[PDB]
């Protein structure tokens, strides 16, 4: 169950964090799951402070890296 | 100053409050800050210097005020600056870059 939709970054509401959280909750559902990242535009930060004001996307990337691997559990299975 | 509360009520002079720490690169600095936060007598929030140095003129300075406006709104806080070298202006006066604005 790959992402397949990272380009759908956000609405005008700052729901992107909730969206990515739901993505990883769907990940935790069907625990043996591997998430493929298209790695296009939701991976924006080249320098972390110069691309597109570091706005919505900077929060998205911060959340993504924060939750990417919290050493949760082996049984989690999220690759 | 907090534990010995009654005496410090009599203090007629502003309490020493700021401390700075050099160190050979990364010899335990954020972890120390984290622990001194977790003593929990004070709340903690922190900024990492390269995060806020936007190219945009306004945000570059507005992001500093973003911290204080929240800190003053809650409680005594640490307001730790990591990577503070990157904010510091290297005593620059001629170029008058955005760094001068921020400092
Ligand atoms: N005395 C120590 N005890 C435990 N960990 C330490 C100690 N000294 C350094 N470290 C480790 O080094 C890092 C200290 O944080 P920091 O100095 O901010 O690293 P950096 O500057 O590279 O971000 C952490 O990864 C911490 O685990």
């Amino acid at each position: 169950f790959s992402v397949k939709g990272p380009e759908l970054l956000n609405m005008y509401i700052g729901e992107s964090e909730a969206n990515v959280r739901r993505v990883f909750q769907k990940a935790r559902e069907a625990k043996p799951c591997v998430i493929f990242f298209d790695q296009i535009d939701s991976v924006a930060p080249k320098r972390g402070n110069q691309g597109d004001s570091g706005g919505v996307m900077d929060r998205i990337v911060s959340q993504l890296l924060a939750e990417l691997d919290g050493m949760s559990t082996d049984a989690d299975g999220v690759f | 100053p907090t534990k010995y509360e009654p005496i410090f009520v009599n203090c007629p002079l502003r309490l020493r409050s700021g401390i700075l720490l050099y160190g050979y690169p990364g010899c335990g600095k954020t972890l120390l800050a984290s622990a001194v936060a977790q003593q929990c007598g004070l709340n903690f929030i922190s900024v990492k210097g390269p995060e806020i140095l936007n190219k945009f003129i306004g945000a570059s300075e507005q992001n500093i005020r973003e911290l204080f406006e929240r800190a003053q709104s809650v409680k005594p806080c640490i307001l730790f600056f990591d990577e503070f070298d990157s904010i510091a202006p290297k005593r620059g006066h001629d170029s008058t870059g955005v760094t001068d604005r921020v400092v």
